[PDB]
């Protein structure tokens, strides 16, 4: 008959393929399609949705609720850091089981922009403003509230408005930062730190509680499948 | 932002084959139930796949199953010394069939059952299989008991009513005796899902239900403030 | 048949389905692009939330009827408007200091109040949506934050391994189970550390199900209108929880020492367009 | 000539295909065709045909013919129930070698509403009515005919009319239900209780007996296809 | 074998004669009340299907010195399906009712009845 | 048998069903029943109501008992 | 050539025959969407059965000749349309309380009736339709039933295994043989009991079969009017059987003390346009 | 009312292929009935596909017959060391033809009959025959006797004449002994069924008529009116 050649790639089992096969239920009809809410498309809408970081991620603090509540005391300090971590939102402590992480530990390469809200929770009379900074990779760490007002930031003022929102921006060499960032394709340190001090009043308790919640801007992008390197098993579990 | 997704969809997050279960079968006289190896089909066994499973709620989909069949020689003594090709038997029964007891059973004919012949040394064998239940979508939660007094197992173990894929070798073997392992790779298309849901923290311990012990939220850094490295790891 | 299409970088790809089953054809793969306050009157009580508060509308769909383009019953009995659709009050549990969660099971919480426990009593299956409102009565002094979440089929691990749970230890009749800050040492009852939120998850990803928050700086209530969700159209509500509640206060309430120290919070549902089907002359208990 | 490359799936032998041969008889004419009658198109067409149910399969009855008659005695009784079975098409002993429970055990999933006709074998004087009930699955089976009244029910004057029939309504919670129902996908109890009493003169016999027929209604399906557990073999019969 | 008028309501049917007269009640078939005259302040729902079955009560057994029975039909309903489990929570009611007495007859069994559905007796 | 459509007859559009009967049945034979030696002697009789277009109003949560 | 079709799930599927033999495609697998009293006068004997009556039509066609267009004899000599159409009555059987049932195999059981055993005697080949009525006289105090059932090629399974049967124990002359209510023990008769009919199928599925019921109640008799039923259309009427009637009561008759106790059934089955080819002068015996 | 039926037509009923025989045969000097393995054409041998047979009266399809023939080494001494494949020949007879006595014999040319020659190790060999039979339908039940005097064979064993397979091999095997088995497999399609009729309630004793053992209609529940299991099994 038609006289083919078996090309190279033939009786092999690529997992990643797409191939026709015959069917072992032929004629089977299915049953009808139901509207369940919530049919998501994209995994990214995952990623867009806010999940708390633990931002007090201590040893002792870790095991504990009282990981996801960064301490703000009231008292006149002006040089205390309130938080501050790398953006690596794949290796880092603070970012890998938050959602966004989680979504992005699966994908090997990863970019876009963050958005990290710092919602108040605290006596409605206490007022203040926090200067949060993300520093590009630049040099070294802010160490003091002069060095962090160079690089981008944004005053917050706790009375006025709670849940003070930064987007942190994409300034990359690489149009992708792979989720293992290496000291290449890293990313800018972020800081927060205090610009008038919280003013509480007799009536109200001194310290109080803020939470970090970090979730994809619009633009954020995967480009590679791999592994998670954060479950696994032993045996065929039974 | 012409940095739109492709890879991040809920095809290709989804149209991987991920191997879902390991047999091993002789092919001796003797031990009857070493000759067949039998599997109720679940998705829970391996847990690759399983948390992949366990970010939705609901889930529908057609599926493309694969074998890749491969086989060894026992040792001893009164072995082969040369061996013709021989070709395995994988045969789905449907919830609620008569099952072989051992090999050579009268059941082994299966006339309405789909089995399949694969000879070694070829392509591994393949199937499509749709969405086959009795209800609308194929729920990884089932949060609910089976009778209506409140009693029967609790959990997903209720809705996962797959019936067995029960293989078998389809040659005597007069003279050795030659194991071999069956791996089922399960990869799903047309996938839609619904209510996402978040990833299992703690790890997997049972095939029965959401069994866990306590896990720690993340790892442990220095401090509040600790950025990590500040120069690199010499010096 | 002898279709063309563009790939992802003319280049082209021309594929045939050679089968005639539509579970048979190769993965798709390609995309063709003194104040003014509102008040809820539902049945015949009313609530007073707030003029500026948002209220979450479920997973985006309103809850509605199931017509009868999606029907699967024989025969379908009616469905009361008035009668099983009044804002319900639950039981008023305490918030103290060191305080670590409540939670509920809500098809089978509503089992004794009003008709909503004498409908499904005798029919056998059962549909309806719900409308929450949580609230707790606030002051400028009592900083504190709460979560809530109405996280559907919340298949909840037991305390010992290789073990099942039990109906007592799942669910309450009245009552919220608490949620220990540390770990149960039970046999039988369930795993309710608060790290992990009973399913083993991680407590900060409890924000994809509908979710709000009851901040005590800028926030009164909550109220979440939550939709029926499952895979099959009807399902009996004494085997079956369609969604559980979860209260957990992620900032602990510190009050001073001239401030009061009973503040209490309350739960308020209300089944929206309960519907019934298979009426079997039972009364199930 | 042309490079084709095998998938996976080439040298195989699935059973349920549908594949071209070549011909061992090429050229072979066929004889002409005729019509014998009773060309059945359909095989759920021999499920629309009454075969009687043995409903007094008690032990020492089933071996004798006395297992379809069901006794129903002439006195006061208003309490005894003449008979009562779990509907499960497939695995009672009631329907399964009936022709519906045949032809359904091929087939593993069952969906339709069947239709159970009783007709009455007695003296034409004779008069009575029963109470035919069907019970949803919902709690515990009648036990006495005030619990029966509630589930659909109808009531047959015996006199006024023989063979009464009652089309046992599909009321389930999937589309399909197994044949081999479990405690899910099960389906309701059917029983029957007396009414008036049958009031039988004088001149005739005071006993009756009435027999049941069950054959599905139109709207019924099967959904799959699997070995009978009711025939088996040993060896290679001669 | 011959044709039988089959009243099926709710989900229990009754098979009667072809030839048997239907008294329907004082002329009026049972229907709802309008929006036209009513009286009350909310109005929840009414089953159709829940509450329409032919429930069957206990049988009464007809001697020779029998005197007679009598029933209360709003008082006598509250055990038999969700009839008494929707009046025992809502304060008002209202229901027409479509009573139907059989006995199984035979041509020497001479004797008579009446039936009287007496209002407020 | 006998088979009477009765409609709801009150003067009141609504009242409760517990303390008030709409109407009352009264089965009372005229002629009494005379059978035979060789004939049955338990015959029995039946009533089969169904109550058509039930409605309520006034959802209180009561439970009566 | 070039055909595009639908599947069951645009889709669709382009199969080609490559082969030169219509068995040699695939299998087809998609569908493409004082009183009045009637008399049957036949011959010159009539019937009376009743005006409600309902007559079964065989398996849904009237008997009819065979025409030209599906013949495949050399010559047809000439059938006739009185002298074997009469309503010919066999042996009056008689029914009492303990009575197991009956069964006659009628190509071999009009041999002597008429002018019907004196065609099929001579000629080879045989064709012709019947027109069963069987009757049994009624009273309103004799309850009881009865089932009829016109089984086509009803093989009867020995008594004893490894055996075949004998022509003289599989039918009878002018008698109908019983049916034991218990297994028969014979080396070389019938395997006759009653619940399983002869064949080894289950005596409650004999339904599909054309059958009538003759409940004493509400029937006085049974007509069934059943077609030539044969994979072959002719063959010899001597070495085989068409079809098989069988009377089996299910319900037993149980009259009273002053009550008659010989009630009788008859039948009276008539061949309708009955052929005949192939004449030999045989005269068989 | 939307649910039509598609897998209860006559086609999907019994367009399945099901096992019909199972030979055995040498390659060995002696016993020359050892060597080849001849089998008259039935259905009636294996059961589960006797039963989807002997529901209508009549039939008539075309037929898919496929063979997975596969061998094993026999035990003892002088055996192989190495073994080039080994090819099987399948030989249909008709009804009237010459048949081999034993293997290597002068009939094995088949010039007229269809025979086909296969090779191990590659797909199952398959052929396509049509409606073949004098007769105008496959009649599973023939109430009649062979001879017009009444005597002869009784039953369906006198229409059943579709002649034999004879399958052998090819090869001498100088060095060793090894036997094969034969399964056929027989797929009727473009089927049509006439006259239905119940299913055998009595199990199968024999392949030539339709005797039978006295059995129950079903099995024994323990009252009339007993409605099984109020509870699960437990307490
Ligand atoms: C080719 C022979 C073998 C054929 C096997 C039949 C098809 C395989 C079964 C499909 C599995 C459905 C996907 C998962 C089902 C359940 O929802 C999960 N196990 C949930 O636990
Ligand atoms: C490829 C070589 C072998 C070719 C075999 C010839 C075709 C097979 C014979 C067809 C069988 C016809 C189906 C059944 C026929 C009889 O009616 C049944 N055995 C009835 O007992």
């Amino acid at each position: 008959g038609l006289p083919t050649m078996l090309t190279p790639g033939s009786n092999q089992f690529l997992t990643s393929d797409d191939f026709q096969s015959p069917s072992a239920m032929p004629q089977f009809d299915v049953t009808p399609e139901m509207k369940i809410p919530g049919e998501v498309h994209n995994l990214m809408e995952i990623a867009e949705v806010d999940s708390v970081v633990p931002v007090n991620n201590t040893k002792e603090n870790i095991n504990s609720m009282e990981a996801y509540r960064i301490p703000v005391t009231g008292g006149d300090q002006l040089h205390t850091q309130v938080f501050g971590f790398q953006m690596q939102p794949g290796l880092n402590s603070v970012f890998k089981r938050t959602l966004l992480g989680e979504i992005l530990n699966y994908y090997a390469h990863w970019s876009g922009s963050v958005k990290l809200t710092f919602v108040f929770c605290g006596s409605a009379m206490a007022t203040g403003k926090f200067l949060l900074a993300y520093s590009p990779p630049g040099a070294s760490p802010p160490q003091n509230r002069k060095q962090a007002m160079l690089g981008t930031h944004v005053i917050w003022d706790v009375g006025l408005q709670s849940s003070c929102v930064l987007c942190i921006p994409w300034i990359s060499q690489t149009h992708y930062r792979l989720v293992q960032q290496d000291e290449y394709t890293s990313a800018g340190y972020v800081t927060c730190w205090y610009q008038t001090g919280l003013i509480v009043p007799p009536g109200a308790p001194p310290s109080c509680t803020i939470l970090c919640f970090a979730s994809a801007c619009n633009d954020f992008s995967v480009r590679n499948l791999r592994d998670t390197p954060f479950i696994e098993q032993t045996q065929l579990l039974q | 932002n012409y940095h739109s997704r492709t890879e991040s969809s809920i095809e290709n997050f989804l149209c991987r084959a991920a191997c879902v279960y390991i047999a091993t079968y002789k092919s001796a006289g003797g031990t009857p139930t070493e000759r067949y190896a039998s599997w109720r089909i679940n998705t829970r066994q391996m847990v690759q796949l399983r948390r992949k499973f366990e970010l939705f709620t609901y889930l529908r989909f057609d599926m493309e199953i694969t074998f890749v069949i491969t086989s060894t020689q026992d040792p001893g003594t009164q072995l082969a010394q040369d061996m013709p090709v021989l070709t395995h038997q994988i045969m789905y029964i449907p919830p609620g069939g008569p099952v072989p007891n051992s090999a050579t059973d009268f059941a082994w004919q299966s006339s309405t059952n789909p089995s399949i012949f694969w000879t070694e040394g070829c392509a591994p064998a393949r199937m499509s299989v749709p969405f086959i239940s009795i209800g609308n979508a194929y729920s990884n939660f089932y949060d609910g008991w089976s009778h209506f007094t409140q009693e029967g197992v609790y959990g997903f173990n209720s809705l996962n009513n797959m019936g067995h894929i029960y293989v078998r070798h389809v040659n005597e073997q007069s003279l050795g005796v030659s194991t071999s392992t069956l791996r089922v790779y399960f990869k799903p298309k047309h996938v839609r899902a619904w209510v996402p849901r978040p990833p299992r923290l703690s790890p997997y311990v049972k095939s029965s239900n959401v069994n866990f012990k306590p896990t720690a939220v993340t790892t442990e850094r220095k401090d509040i403030n600790d950025v990590g490295t500040l120069r690199p790891v010499g010096y | 048949g002898a279709q063309v299409s563009t790939q992802k970088t003319t280049i082209h790809y021309t594929n045939i389905n050679y089968y005639k089953d539509a579970a048979s054809n190769s993965a798709n793969r390609q995309d063709f692009t003194s104040d003014r306050v509102r008040s809820i009157t539902l049945g015949n009580s009313t609530i007073t939330t707030q003029e500026c508060a948002n209220v979450v509308v479920g997973y985006g769909v309103w809850p509605s009827y199931l017509q009868d383009n999606e029907a699967t019953a024989e025969d379908q009995p009616t469905q009361p408007d008035v009668a099983t659709c009044r804002f319900y009050t639950l039981d008023s549990i305490q918030w103290q200091k060191e305080s670590d969660g409540w939670w509920w099971k809500f098809p089978e919480a509503l089992k004794n109040m009003g008709l909503f426990g004498q409908n499904m009593e005798y029919h056998y299956l059962g549909r309806s949506g719900y409308t929450i409102h949580v609230q707790c009565n606030a002051s400028k002094f009592h900083q504190g934050c709460l979560l809530v979440v109405c996280v559907p089929e919340a298949e909840m691990g037991c305390s010992d391994v290789e073990r099942e749970v039990v109906a007592a230890s799942l669910s309450s009749e009245d009552t919220a189970k608490s949620f220990s800050r540390t770990e149960s040492n039970g046999q039988h009852t369930v795993q309710t550390v608060v790290y992990n939120a009973g399913m083993g998850v991680g407590v900060g990803n409890l924000t994809i199900f509908p979710h709000q928050w009851i901040n005590l700086r800028t926030n009164n209530s909550a109220t979440i209108v939550m939709p029926y969700i499952n895979s099959v159209p009807m399902d009996n509500m004494f085997r079956h929880y369609n969604f559980t509640l979860m209260i957990i206060p992620f900032a602990k309430l510190e009050y001073t020492e001239q401030a009061s120290n009973y503040v209490p919070i309350t739960v308020t549902v209300a089944p929206m367009c309960a519907e019934y089907n298979g009426l079997r002359l039972a009364s199930h208990q």
